[PDB]
């Protein structure tokens, strides 16, 4: 039972600011951490795999980093199409466990 | 791959919930993981269980013995059965396929558990 | 201490060998004939990193496989039809004056003949309308009467191109390239494997490629050694150019039987007005697409050169003009309005006149036929222009101010833009490796 | 390591992996040498039969040749044929864990025949040696 | 053991037999997998050729997985893979003599793909373990 | 014994030699049992396919009959079953050094059905004894 | 219509090759190898 | 010698109207009926 | 299988007795054991001998060399010959099918040995 | 079998001599010995080296390391390369086939080593 505590649930932001999201793991296990993006009325979509690498089609403005118990996702130059929910997840050992979730507001 | 969920949208409490995931574009007897995932009101996700390519099973312990997951390889379909349902189990149910840094989700279906 | 030889069975080893392929299709027609095995719709696309394979189109035998295969599929679908041998009786053709403009003068002929009823002792008087390209003087006779008879091609079937999947049996694999800036030949750093490919449309044309596949990023020019002026420059678009082709004549069908159980659908009288079949394309979209081509064309040549466009170099109508088969009726289009432009460094429709020819010599084989029966009702056709075939003209002085002309004719190049990324390899599971061993005696 | 991190290795997935890492990938390659047309007139009738027999007798060609060397029923076997210094002047550390199988066959493609002939002669050498000690 | 008790099993004669009695009968059910067409135009140029090559491909499919598991050429192969008790909660005395093999295959029809794939995963490990101890 | 005097016997060359001279050439004879048509219309459309599948089925029938006896993968395999001397009352000195396999077949062609059937009953008995002893 | 054959508006007939007969000699169906 | 091997102590579910034995042989002798009509000569001039 | 005995119903003493058993519905050359059994007055049964598919013969030793048993494989028939008959050999002669825990008998025929 | 030698008829001193033997009528991957033999002015023969069907190489020691012999099995051709040539190596070069008391020779070609 790795417990993932996220910083905040609702955060207000403006277009053009750098924003950084953080996730804290109960144990220091691995660097194999993934972020998923979920827009309203849509299923979640995988964004980052192995914490530092990008997926095909994902824009360059998305970066991620961290290790141990601390993992930081950074969005830079926020546009309108990035309104969504983001979740820090881990895929090391069963049972799979989800974060609570963070909602972006513009 | 395309995934399409089907089944009754209303289930009476204490009765059994059955859903069908119809899979097209890929064979369930070859590779990857074939999952059921649900989303509660308030946008929270809880993983229920998975399947191996060889038909092995595994479940989230929080669901105890309430879940059996089964498949029909002739029709290329797999199935969810959920015993002893409660209205706090009302949620939108997805069947998803995950692996090899490729994650695909169905469109989902809505179910309400009420009398 | 000294090393020893081993045997490994089931090792990935590739050698470039080519064999016959096998058809597959999704869920009666001329292309499939309900005979291909319905494939499972899972092209399992396994990515292979750290590998660079030297692809080479214009030498791939899969292009020559599909050209030969659909010839065998064409004559197979023509056997249960009816032979049109008795159509070489004499004709008495007069021009049509029923609501016709000056542009269609001398194009439709009202003929009459003495073709036979199913009873041998009884004849009949049958009138029909043939195009000017279908009849020749002797009053008139059909063009094919000094060639073999015709077939009429069984109009219960259709000519819509059903996608066809080619994929080899066990022991062979198909590798595909995935480079966004992929040229024709040379190595590919994104080689992956697929057991059985995607849908390939067998649609045929001469000048402009229709209903093809789009490029990834920009308009890509796929050619071998460029100083040849007798070789076709293959250009694939990055955007779809919509083309609107219609036939505004309300045609009817007169079913008159030639013999016992043998029907022959002639053309009835035309109701309404006589008008020209034409193809419409957007002038603003085509000028934008030609702007993207000449930037990529000047990458392979000088920057200060003058690239000039022109029409075809003349010849017979089979090879000079355009051809497509939407609606079941053949269209031969004058494409001199889409290539009248010159280019130096630094309104909603283009009306292309189009002729309609019923009797067709389809491929380069001369001893056959294609008697397309008339289609009842008007014809609506919407398609995308996705490719060009350009032949560079010779006579260039000091390697400057060259011109580009269309062409084609050979059906090899119509599918070279759809099988450019594919090759087939032969797998040997045997191999050897050094490590330390002594057999347990 | 599980979930999206699980590796199922596909088919022909060890083409770019090293020779040491491909020593556990031998099973998935051999299972695709026979199947594929398991579910079903001149056109496309003889074209399957010509391809079906060709896919079988080439497998029997590589399986009979395994049985002549004494390697029948095994995937990774190794004989007593001494491969010598002229064929490859590299140690085992310079072959296994730093390069892959695909271009390894190109240097040995000249020496494939000399390797194959010595293995079938060496097996028949130790068949008569088994006869002497058994009697 | 004679007269009415003599053995005239033939082909498939131990179909309804107990598993202990049918364990002696695996020899006679192997030879009738390729023969029958030992002695000899659109019709039957395909109807005979398609079924003859199908019997070859089904026979080599059964032999090849018997070779991947590492014990090809053996009629009774018993390997070193532990089995899960969830597939069948019956002991040795409740399997081999009280029930017919036909209904037993339906009981393990669902769990066939688990046990068919675990055999070769413990055979490549077996061949890797054989290589370490040999050198 | 070099140059023009070297041994290049090839296929079917040892068909006139003695028993012990022909026993060393079993590799080259079985090499030509599958290949030969490795390089490639109604006529010879059915004749070509019937040519190969007839040849494949005979080779598989020989290997499967060898695999029943437990000699699969071996070229010179020998069992431990007795044989009655009434078939041939000749010692090893008068048979294994002075006569050809061609005239040997006609003297035992009466008893090939008997001597083949005594081999699957022999081979299955060690497997029965292996199951009792090792359990 | 004077008269004509009934199948003259359909495809023509063949006279069934009167050298051979229509008497059914019994046939036996067999399963292939493995069936 | 049509070798028939009796199997006792066994049952099976027979299902008529759905086997391919009926469906194939109906297709089989139709192909045997059209094949024997090809060497027969046509009667095209009989429609006088 | 059906078995039917045939032959003369009256045989003179010291002469030879010949009977035919005609078999239909099964081939005697790929097969079971085929026996002759007779029933005496007073309902006693004595087994005389058998045949095998491979042509091997077996007889009760008590009958010495008095009996040769033979067959015709073209007609699917086998035959009894009994030399040197006596009136105590009068009996109802059956040809029998036995094997695989199955036993089938013919209807039998009557024979009287008298002058 | 037919053998045909080909290559340049004039080679500059100290440069390399290359000749091709094109073989037809027999496969170089099956058997016997494949040799190069040359004849000097004055009718003297000297054996330079051979090949085997399995790719093994052997050379006359008198020629030291001056000779590499190589082949292309796709084209069914084998090749001679001779380094560091001298005018005393001028001769008519034959490719010949030997074994099983058979001996077939090509027609030969003439080469002159001069500047
Ligand atoms: C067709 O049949 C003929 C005759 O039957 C075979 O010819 C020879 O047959 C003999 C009889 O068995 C073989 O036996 C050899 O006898 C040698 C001594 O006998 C004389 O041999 C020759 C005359 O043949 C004289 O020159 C010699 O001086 C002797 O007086 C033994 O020495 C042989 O044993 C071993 O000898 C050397 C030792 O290294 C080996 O090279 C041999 O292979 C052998 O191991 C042997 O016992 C004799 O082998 C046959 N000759 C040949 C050339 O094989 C034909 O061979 C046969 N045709 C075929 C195709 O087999
Ligand atoms: C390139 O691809 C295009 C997209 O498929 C092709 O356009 C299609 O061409 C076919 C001719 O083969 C047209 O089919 C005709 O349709 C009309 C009317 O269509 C109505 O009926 C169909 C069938 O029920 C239905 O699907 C439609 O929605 C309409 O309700 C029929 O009267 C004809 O008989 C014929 O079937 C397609 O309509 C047409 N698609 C569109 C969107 O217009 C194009 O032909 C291809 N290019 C080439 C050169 O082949
Ligand atoms: C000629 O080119 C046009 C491009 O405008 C092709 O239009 C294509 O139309 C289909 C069906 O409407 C589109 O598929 C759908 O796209 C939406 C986009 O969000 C997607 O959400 C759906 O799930 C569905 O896939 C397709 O995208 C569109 N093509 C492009 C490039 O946008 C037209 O089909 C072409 N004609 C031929 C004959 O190829
Ligand atoms: C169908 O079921 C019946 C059972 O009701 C089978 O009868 C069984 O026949 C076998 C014949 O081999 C008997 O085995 C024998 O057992 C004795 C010991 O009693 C042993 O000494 C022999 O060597 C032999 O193994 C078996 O006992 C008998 N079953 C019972 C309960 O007595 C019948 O054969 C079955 N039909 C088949 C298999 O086709
Ligand atoms: C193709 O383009 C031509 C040219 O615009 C169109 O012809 C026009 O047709 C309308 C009838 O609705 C007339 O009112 C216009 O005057 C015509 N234009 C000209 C320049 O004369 C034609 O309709 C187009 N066809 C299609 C199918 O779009
Ligand atoms: C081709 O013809 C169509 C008429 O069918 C023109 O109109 C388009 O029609 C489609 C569907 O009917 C619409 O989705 C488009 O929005 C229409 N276009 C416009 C501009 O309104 C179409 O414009 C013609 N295209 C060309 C290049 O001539
Ligand atoms: C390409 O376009 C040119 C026009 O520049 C055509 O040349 C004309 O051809 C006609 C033939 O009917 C002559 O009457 C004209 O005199 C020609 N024009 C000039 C300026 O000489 C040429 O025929 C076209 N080619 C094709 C294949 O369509
Ligand atoms: C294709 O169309 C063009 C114009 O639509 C034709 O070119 C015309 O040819 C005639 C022939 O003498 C000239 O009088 C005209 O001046 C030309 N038009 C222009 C704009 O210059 C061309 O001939 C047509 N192609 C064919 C093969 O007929
Ligand atoms: C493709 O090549 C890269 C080389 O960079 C491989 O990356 C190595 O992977 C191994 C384990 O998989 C690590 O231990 C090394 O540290 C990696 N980096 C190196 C050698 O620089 C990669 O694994 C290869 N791909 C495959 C499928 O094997
Ligand atoms: C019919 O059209 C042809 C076309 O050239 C013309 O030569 C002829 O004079 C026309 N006849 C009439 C009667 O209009
Ligand atoms: C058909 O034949 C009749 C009789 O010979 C003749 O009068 C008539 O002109 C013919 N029709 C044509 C179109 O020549
Ligand atoms: C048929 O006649 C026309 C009329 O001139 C001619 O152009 C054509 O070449 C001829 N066809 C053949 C095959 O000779
Ligand atoms: C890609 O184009 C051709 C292949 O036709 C090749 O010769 C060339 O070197 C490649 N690169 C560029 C930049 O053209
Ligand atoms: C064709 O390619 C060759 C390369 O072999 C090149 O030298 C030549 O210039 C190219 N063009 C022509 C016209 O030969
Ligand atoms: C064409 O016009 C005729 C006139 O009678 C009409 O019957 C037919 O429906 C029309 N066809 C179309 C496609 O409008
Ligand atoms: C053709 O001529 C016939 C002669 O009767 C006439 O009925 C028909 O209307 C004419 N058709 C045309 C299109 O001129
Ligand atoms: C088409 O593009 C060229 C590019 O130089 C331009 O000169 C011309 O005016 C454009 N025509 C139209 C109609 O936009
Ligand atoms: C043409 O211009 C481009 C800039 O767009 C430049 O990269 C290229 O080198 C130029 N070509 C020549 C031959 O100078
Ligand atoms: C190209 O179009 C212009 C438009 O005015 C026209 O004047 C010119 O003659 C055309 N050229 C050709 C070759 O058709
Ligand atoms: C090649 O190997 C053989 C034995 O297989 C050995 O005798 C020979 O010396 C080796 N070659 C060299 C150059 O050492
Ligand atoms: C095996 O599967 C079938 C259908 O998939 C099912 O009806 C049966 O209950 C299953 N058996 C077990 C023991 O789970
Ligand atoms: C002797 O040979 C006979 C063949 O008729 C055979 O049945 C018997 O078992 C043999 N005896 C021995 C002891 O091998
Ligand atoms: C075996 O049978 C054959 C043919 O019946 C016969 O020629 C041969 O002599 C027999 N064998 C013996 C040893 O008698
Ligand atoms: C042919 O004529 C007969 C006679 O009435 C009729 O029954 C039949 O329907 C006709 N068939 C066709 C295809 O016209
Ligand atoms: C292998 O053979 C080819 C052609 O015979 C030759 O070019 C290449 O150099 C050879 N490789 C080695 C390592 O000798």
């Amino acid at each position: 039972d790795i417990v993932m505590t996220q910083s905040h649930r609702f955060m207000s932001t403006s277009v053009g600011d750098r924003v950084s999201i953080t996730c804290k793991a109960s144990q220091s296990v691995d660097t194999a951490v993934a972020w998923y993006q979920q827009k309203p009325g849509q299923s979640p979509k995988l964004l980052i795999y192995w914490a530092s690498t990008r997926h095909p089609g994902v824009p360059d403005r998305f970066t991620g980093s961290g290790s141990g118990t601390d993992f930081i996702l950074t969005i830079s130059n926020v546009q309108s199409e990035d309104l969504a929910d983001y979740f820090c997840h881990q895929f090391d050992r069963y049972p799979l466990t989800f974060g609570d979730g963070t909602k972006l507001e513009l | 791959v395309q995934l399409q969920e089907s089944g009754p949208g209303l289930v009476k409490p204490s009765q059994s919930l059955s859903l069908t995931c119809s899979v097209t574009g890929y064979s369930i007897t070859s590779a990857y993981y074939w999952n059921w995932i649900r989303q509660f009101p308030g946008k929270k996700l809880e993983w229920m269980g998975y399947l191996l390519y060889d038909g092995s099973t595994g479940y989230n312990p929080s669901l105890k013995n309430r879940i059996s997951i089964t498949r029909d390889t002739s029709k290329n379909q797999f199935f969810l059965k959920l015993n002893s349902v409660t209205p706090e189990d009302t949620a939108t149910y997805y069947c998803s396929r995950e692996g090899n840094n490729r994650s695909y989700w169905g469109q989902g279906t809505t179910l309400i558990v009420s009398s | 201490e000294n090393l020893w030889v081993t045997v490994y069975y089931g090792v990935p080893v590739w050698k470039d060998a080519e064999t016959t392929l096998f058809c597959a299709s999704d869920a009666h027609n001329v292309w499939a004939t309900h005979a291909c095995v319905p494939t499972d719709p899972n092209p399992q696309e396994i990515h292979l990193e750290n590998v660079t394979e030297e692809f080479n189109m214009w030498k791939n035998n899969m292009v020559e496989q599909m050209h030969t295969d659909i010839i065998s599929l064409w004559d197979q679908s023509l056997k249960p039809c009816v032979k049109l041998t008795p159509l070489c009786v004499t004709l008495q053709c007069t021009n049509v004056t029923n609501n016709i403009t000056d542009d269609m003068r001398g194009e439709l002929k009202n003929c009459s003949f003495n073709m036979t009823t199913e009873l041998r002792d009884k004849k009949q008087k049958v009138y029909s309308l043939f195009y000017r390209l279908d009849v020749v003087q002797i009053e008139y006779r059909l063009i094919n009467c000094n060639t073999s008879a015709c077939t009429q091609a069984c109009p219960k079937v259709s000519f819509e191109p059903i996608p066809i999947h080619y994929c080899a049996p066990a022991g062979f694999a198909i590798l595909k390239c995935k480079d966004k800036k992929f040229n024709g030949t040379g190595p590919c750093p994104s080689v992956s494997t697929v057991q059985c490919t995607h849908g390939i449309k067998p649609v045929v044309s001469t000048q402009l490629l229709l209903n093809g596949s789009l490029a990834e990023e920009e308009v890509m020019i796929r050619s071998e050694n460029i100083t040849n002026n007798a070789k076709n420059i293959l250009v694939q678009f990055n955007t779809p150019v919509q083309i609107n082709c219609t036939r505004p004549n309300n045609n009817t069908r007169k079913s008159i039987r030639i013999g016992p159980g043998q029907a022959f659908y002639a053309t009835g009288d035309i109701i309404g007005d006589i008008r020209q079949a034409h193809c419409n394309v957007s002038k603003a979209t085509w000028n934008e697409t030609l702007g993207k081509v000449v930037k990529q064309l000047r990458k392979h040549f000088g920057n200060n050169t003058i690239i000039r466009f022109a029409n075809s170099s003349g010849g017979d109508l089979e090879v000079t003009t355009h051809s497509f088969n939407c609606g079941g009726e053949f269209f031969y289009c004058n494409t001199s309005g889409l290539f009248n432009s010159t280019w130096i460094s630094n309104n909603d429709s283009i009306t292309l006149p189009c002729r309609i020819k019923q009797i067709i010599n389809m491929w380069q084989r001369i001893g056959q036929c294609m008697y397309a029966p008339p289609i009842q009702g008007v014809i609506r056709c919407v398609s995308n222009i996705t490719g060009l075939i350009l032949t560079r003209d010779g006579g260039s002085t000091n390697s400057t101010t060259e011109t580009f002309r269309p062409g084609g004719g050979d059906m090899r190049d119509n599918w070279r833009s759809e099988l450019y990324k594919y090759k087939v390899v032969k797998i040997e599971p045997l191999g050897v490796a050094p490590t330390r061993c002594k057999r347990r005696v | 390591a599980v979930g999206i991190g699980a590796v199922f290795l596909g088919f022909l997935g060890a083409a770019g992996s090293t020779m040491g890492a491909a020593s556990m990938t031998l099973t998935v390659q051999a299972r695709n040498l026979l199947s594929g047309i398991v579910q079903q007139l001149t056109v496309w009738g003889i074209k399957q039969l010509q391809a079906r027999v060709l896919a079988v007798e080439r497998y029997l060609r590589d399986q009979q040749l395994l049985g002549i060397w004494g390697c029948s029923g095994k995937l990774i076997c190794c004989t007593n044929v001494p491969w010598n210094s002229s064929w490859s002047n590299r140690n085992l550390s310079e072959i296994w864990d730093n390069m892959t199988w695909l271009q390894w066959d190109k240097e040995i493609s000249n020496y494939t025949q000399i390797i194959y002939g010595l293995l079938e002669e060496s097996q028949n050498q130790q068949e008569k040696n088994e006869q002497d000690l058994l009697a």
